[PDB]
């Protein structure tokens, strides 16, 4: 198994470059990762606080003494005991998927690769993480461990959902990243001028008006906006 | 349609939280607590100048031309007609009312809110920063130093504010001058009152122990006087970044620490001893929320706060909590701090 | 009958030689106490109470099942159904059995925690002031729920009699023209178009050309059968004919339940012959005390039901003219303390008769205009699972009488081995309006009701936007074991008595319909329903 | 010969001034400022700690190598935000 660590292009990922511009590695070489992480630094201070306060513990020895009292609770295992866990997991357990499994790890591939396909027909361009069939041995992979970890037989389906919910975490999350624009311009405007900037207005409404209507969730992030009512209610949010 | 649940009708009905701008600081400048009155006759007067939310337009304009006809009419002598907008302004927001109406009453809600916040923006362009409106009252950081230069640049501003069509109708009168002004919230301020007058409203003052509400009441005076005193020492060698505020810790900062001192002592004698418990009592109040261990930590955390309001004087007001902390024996930056 | 006083060091050889060898059962020290107290009283010189101890274990056994017999809790327990069972067979007591300890009447706080399994299980769930307030969790599986309860409704009725499979919405994904059975909660898209909602997914139904089964209400909210062709060219699912999910008998749920012991369900069935002289009047809908006339009619209401007072006299929400709200006034308008004005004149008129209001449990039900619920709603459809009428506002009427109980909205009844819902809401009025149109009497329309309601096995089969529901309570309204009698109360509704797969629903209609002041008389020993019209 | 200690510290102080690295950095900045920049903090500490030959760290030795990397971070800056930078993390390095 390969645990490869890299670095995008730029140092940082630069989201304000394509996705396909900050990582220089094929889509061959890409393919064969099951699970590709891109982490980012979220620059929270309410985050940044709890890192330093563990980091500075890491540091003036209070870390001999919790992460020992955490093992000897029983919340933590020792490396010389999971490892010989593992040895056991691997030479005991094969797990093989059940059918109702199969089911949803086929029915979940095709939805991924819907997905990807509308992304890469409104980009116009090959997403630079591809999905492909490799991708579904991946997440058959990806079930199988979480049932050998369990040394159970045959996979169900909570193994299932929970490898989907990592490749959605991972890969899909790689995949997703993004940077026409007078539409966009237009929309803007014309919702500026026409929705006042105390209330709201629906949904299907502005569909009349008119697409995918990116426009929208752009606005939401500039907090203009606001999807309050389970996304049938647009509420001008007071910008 | 009325009586089912509707998420919309029912966020627009239990929804009247109204924004409140509040800035916190000192303010060596005059501030004026200008009053408004008359905001949603007003508004709803000026409003003149797809949306499933908001409320007709025809009924709004038929309300807007209605209360236009009271409104002259009671300019001229009129007394129901006067009775009557003070009653519409009550009524909108009454459910007793025979006409009332949720969207009517979110969307003059609305109105008055964007009025203010226009209000604010207007007094912002005239030369004025904005240290709190709740829509009763504004009040203004008019950047006259002098207290003598106030009435004209005040009565100039008020005549300005009444040139927009959109406050035509609003009357505004100014109810104090602060010549000084420690300002934290509505319910947290002192100053000097319009220049001889003083007032110290700190609800802070509730929450400490009984022994220590004297002691803040007289620093709270002590500091206060030791701000008007840089401040006209300021103005008498001249005639933010850096106001007439830059020293005004130094005059007290040494009898301050000796009193700590003193009272530390005092209490670590009498903190455990029977007798004296009922000094050595926090308070309970009923947004009492905090745990005290140390009554005379809290007052000083208290002093140091109401120090550190002014954004001037931030540095020199560091180093005195940083030496009132070390008697505690207690880090600058500690959470309990 | 000798009375005697026993202390436990002698007993203890004895009590233990039983209880922990020949059953295994670990005796403390108070218990051995309150044991040899119990000996001594009920029996002198204690020597032959070696069946006693005998009679006690095995019921302990059986029952609790458990270790530490001297709880204070075990012991008394086994010892009172020893005299229930002794009472039966017919020592500490030979009297009659009673009805009241096997009558009782739940509110919705207090019912049990069934959340089902998904695979097959029916688990039991069962902490300050905001100890009641719902976990983010209960909201997300509050629909899941309810689908798994309908899911299995579905795998046990249709099946065996109609046999299409039930298709995951999540896989007709790649199919390109099959033919799928799917049940999924209709609801509208926030595009605007309709769709149905699956655990597993969602897709949009094209329902133009679709036959539907028309004894049913179809609304948002609703779990349905549809049947069509997925198409992927759009991603749509052509539904052909769509119907209501099969309903269940109740005896079909208690077995897959497994909920009664053998000797409660004998008490039960003898005293529902032996009991054959019960009555249970449901007053009519809307009782508007602030009504002077309405008040007039109560009068002799409550006058020819005090010569023969029932069971259980029920009465019905909205229990003042207007909603109540915190009104800004200086009069006595004072819409909480007029509230509280009128149930003392009601007090008034209710203390008056004496034979009344004795040996007759009085259940409020509270309304749309009832406080603590119109408060927010105004005198809407707010939160269902309302809250019973607050204590404050009941001193004059829980003082007058001995037996009266503030239930929810929802409530539930205890009588016998049967089960009563009573249900105040204008249900037909909110599907009327929320019924969606097919682009493709008053008896019919009722019927089309209450198949709705036992169908969907829901109370209220309406989405969290049309009926907001607190997320921990909505057992209270799912009708899994389907109740045999249900006061589906209402105000819009003509009044009818309907029996559909083994349920009798029963709704009493408004109070006062043209000029009468109409209630209905319930007899559960013959399941039988009459109506009592009273001229004003 | 010498390995000073963190025992004796104001964790508060150093996470705060972290924090307040990375709010400054991402917001008007280009230096990057990452954790192992609250590392350095402790290393540079470690360092005057050993500079006096002593086995645990001062709170002189922290507040030395606190102005220190705030000092590096800031003079980095553009000559337009220097200023406002300076102001809002002189109430870390007071004393000096």
């Amino acid at each position: 198994s390969v645990l490869a660590a890299a670095n995008p292009i730029y140092g940082r990922y630069d989201d304000l470059k394509s996705p396909g511009d900050n990582i220089d590695f094929q889509t061959t070489i890409l393919s064969r990762f099951d699970m590709i992480f891109i982490v980012k630094d979220d620059h929270n201070e309410e985050r940044d606080i709890s890192i330093a306060n563990h980091v500075i513990n890491i540091h003036t020895g209070n870390a001999n003494a919790m992460q020992n009292q955490q093992e000897e609770n029983g919340s933590e295992i020792s490396i010389e005991k999971m490892k010989r866990y593992i040895t056991y997991c691997r030479l005991k357990c094969a797990p093989r998927l059940s059918p109702q499994a199969a089911e949803k790890l086929s029915s979940n591939f095709v939805t991924i690769r819907k997905q990807l396909l509308i992304n890469e027909l409104e980009s116009t361009e090959r997403s630079s993480i591809p999905i492909t069939i490799r991708q579904l041995e991946a997440i058959i992979r990806i079930t199988e461990s979480l049932a050998k970890l369990e040394l159970s037989p045959i996979a169900q389906e909570r193994h299932v959902d929970e490898a989907i919910r990592l490749f959605q975490a991972s890969t899909m999350d790689a995949a997703s990243q993004d940077p026409s624009l007078s539409e966009i311009r237009r929309f803007e405007q014309e919702l500026k001028r026409r929705l006042p900037i105390g209330w709201s207005t629906s949904y299907q409404t502005l569909r009349r008006e008119f697409a995918l209507d990116k426009a929208l969730y752009a606005l939401e992030k500039h907090e203009t906006i606001q999807l309050r009512h389970q996304g049938q209610n647009i509420y001008r949010s007071g910008v | 349609i009325q009586n089912d649940f509707d998420l919309n009708t029912s966020w627009i009905m239990n929804d009247s939280e109204f924004p409140k701008i509040n800035n916190s600081g000192v303010y060596d400048n005059v501030v004026l607590d200008v009053g408004v009155d008359n905001l949603t006759v007003n508004t709803i007067l000026t409003s003149a100048l797809f949306v499933h939310d908001a409320f007709s337009n025809d009924a709004l304009n038929v309300l807007r031309g209605m209360l236009k006809e009271w409104w002259d009419e009671a300019l001229k002598e009129n007394s129901t007609a006067d009775l009557l907008v003070n009653s519409l302004a009550s009524w909108v927001q009454n459910p007793n009312a025979k006409l009332f109406d949720g969207l009517l009453r979110y969307h003059v809600h609305n109105l008055t809110k964007k009025a203010l916040l226009q209000l604010v923006n207007e007094f912002s362009a005239l030369g004025s920063t904005i240290v709190y409106a709740d829509r009763n009252q504004i009040l203004i950081k008019t950047n006259k130093y002098s207290p003598e230069n106030c009435y004209a640049y005040s009565q100039y501003m008020m005549k300005a504010v009444r040139t927009n069509p959109m406050f035509s109708y609003l009357d505004l009168n100014i109810k104090r001058y602060w010549d000084l002004l420690i300002w934290m919230d509505k319910f947290n301020f002192s100053g000097l009152a319009c220049d001889y007058t003083a007032v110290s409203q700190w609800q802070l003052k509730k929450f400490l122990s009984p022994i220590y509400q004297p002691e803040f009441e007289d620093w709270m005076m002590i500091i206060l006087d030791s701000m008007l005193k840089t401040k006209q020492s300021y103005l008498k060698l001249n005639s933010s970044v850096e106001n007439s505020l830059n020293g005004f810790s130094h005059l007290f900062s040494k009898p301050l620490m000796k009193r700590v001192k003193k009272l530390f002592k005092n209490q670590q004698e009498f903190i455990l001893d029977p007798q004296y418990e009922a000094d050595y009592v926090i308070p309970v109040l009923p947004g009492s929320h905090l745990n005290v261990k140390n009554p005379l930590l809290e007052l000083v955390k208290s002093l140091c706060h109401v120090m550190l309001l002014s954004k001037s004087t931030i540095l020199e007001i560091r180093t005195l909590r940083k030496e009132l902390l070390k008697i505690f024996e207690l880090r600058e930056f500690a959470k309990v701090a | 009958v000798l009375p005697v006083k026993i202390q436990p060091p002698l007993l203890r050889p004895l009590a233990y030689r039983v209880l922990s060898r020949k059953y295994g059962l670990s005796i403390k020290s108070d218990g051995l106490s309150a044991l040899a107290e119990f000996v001594g009283t009920n029996i002198g010189a204690n020597w032959r109470q070696g069946p006693a101890t005998i009679k006690f274990l095995e019921q302990f056994a059986a029952v609790w099942k458990q270790q530490e017999r001297g709880l204070f809790i075990d012991q008394s327990g086994v010892k009172e159904v020893i005299q229930e069972m002794k009472e039966r067979e017919k020592p500490e007591s030979s009297k009659a059995l009673d009805w009241r300890d096997y009558f009782k009447v739940i509110n919705a706080s207090q019912q049990q925690r069934f959340s089902y399994n998904p695979h097959k299980m029916q688990f039991i769930f069962v902490g300050g002031i905001a100890g009641f307030l719902p976990d983010i969790e209960d909201k997300v599986q509050m629909f899941l729920t309810r689908y798994y309860l309908t899911n299995d409704r579905v795998m046990r009725n249709e099946n065996f009699q109609n046999s299409m499979s039930i298709t995951p919405i999540k896989n007709l994904l790649g199919r390109d023209a099959q033919n799928f059975l799917l049940l999924g909660l209709l609801n509208k898209n926030f595009k605007g178009n309709w769709s149905l909602e699956d655990p597993s997914g969602s897709v949009e139904i094209d329902i133009s050309q679709t036959i539907p089964t028309q004894g049913h209400y179809y609304v948002p909210g609703c779990m349905v059968l549809v049947e069509g062709i997925y198409y992927s060219v759009g991603n749509k699912f052509h539904v052909t004919s769509m119907t209501l999910p099969p309903g269940e008998r109740r005896e079909i749920t208690l077995e897959t339940i497994g909920n009664l012991d053998k000797d409660l369900k004998i008490r039960l069935h003898l005293l529902e012959k032996e009991l054959t002289d019960h009555k249970f009047v449901i007053l009519g809908a809307n009782l508007f005390l602030d009504d002077l006339k309405i008040m007039t009619a109560l009068s002799k209401i409550l006058q020819k039901l005090n010569d023969d007072p029932p069971t259980l006299l029920i009465w019905q929400g909205s229990f003042t003219s207007v909603p109540v709200f915190a009104s800004m006034s200086s009069r006595n308008i004072s819409s909480s303390t007029q509230f509280k004005n009128n149930f003392d004149a009601l007090a008034t008129l209710l203390s008056r008769f004496d034979n009344l209001t004795e040996n007759t449990t009085m259940i409020f039900i509270p309304g749309p205009n009832d406080l603590w619920g119109s408060m927010v709603s105004l005198g809407a459809s707010g939160t269902l699972p309302q809250d019973p009428i607050p204590s404050a506002f009941t001193k004059k009427i829980n003082k007058v009488c001995k037996n009266v109980v503030w239930s929810s909205n929802p409530t539930r009844i205890a009588y016998l081995s049967q089960e009563i819902v009573i249900f105040r809401d204008d249900l037909s009025g909110r599907f009327k309006r929320h019924r969606l149109e097919f682009p493709f009497q008053k008896v019919q329309e009722t019927r089309k009701l209450v198949k709705t309601i036992l169908d969907q096995g829901h109370l209220s089969p309406f989405l969290d936007s049309l009926r907001p529901i607190s997320w921990d309570l909505d057992h209270t309204l799912t009708l899994c074991p389907i109740p045999s009698t249900m006061v589906l109360c209402d105000t819009t509704s003509a009044q009818f008595d309907l029996t559909y797969n083994g349920c009798k629903v029963i709704n009493p209609g408004s109070f006062i319909h043209n000029r009468r002041a109409r209630y209905m008389e319930y007899v559960p020993s013959s399941k039988k329903t009459i109506q009592e019209e009273i001229y004003i | 010969k010498i390995y000073p200690k963190l025992h004796q510290m104001d964790m508060d102080k150093v996470s705060r001034v972290y924090a307040d690295l990375r709010r400054e950095s991402i917001s008007t900045g280009s230096f990057p400022i990452t954790v192992r920049h609250l590392e350095s903090i402790l290393r540079i500490a470690e360092s005057f700690a050993k500079m006096r030959l002593s086995e645990f760290v001062s709170s002189y030795d922290l507040d030395r190598a606190i102005k220190v990397v705030v000092d590096s971070f800031v003079d980095a800056q553009k000559v337009s935000v220097r200023r406002q930078l300076r102001r809002s993390f002189a109430i870390y390095t007071l004393g000096h």
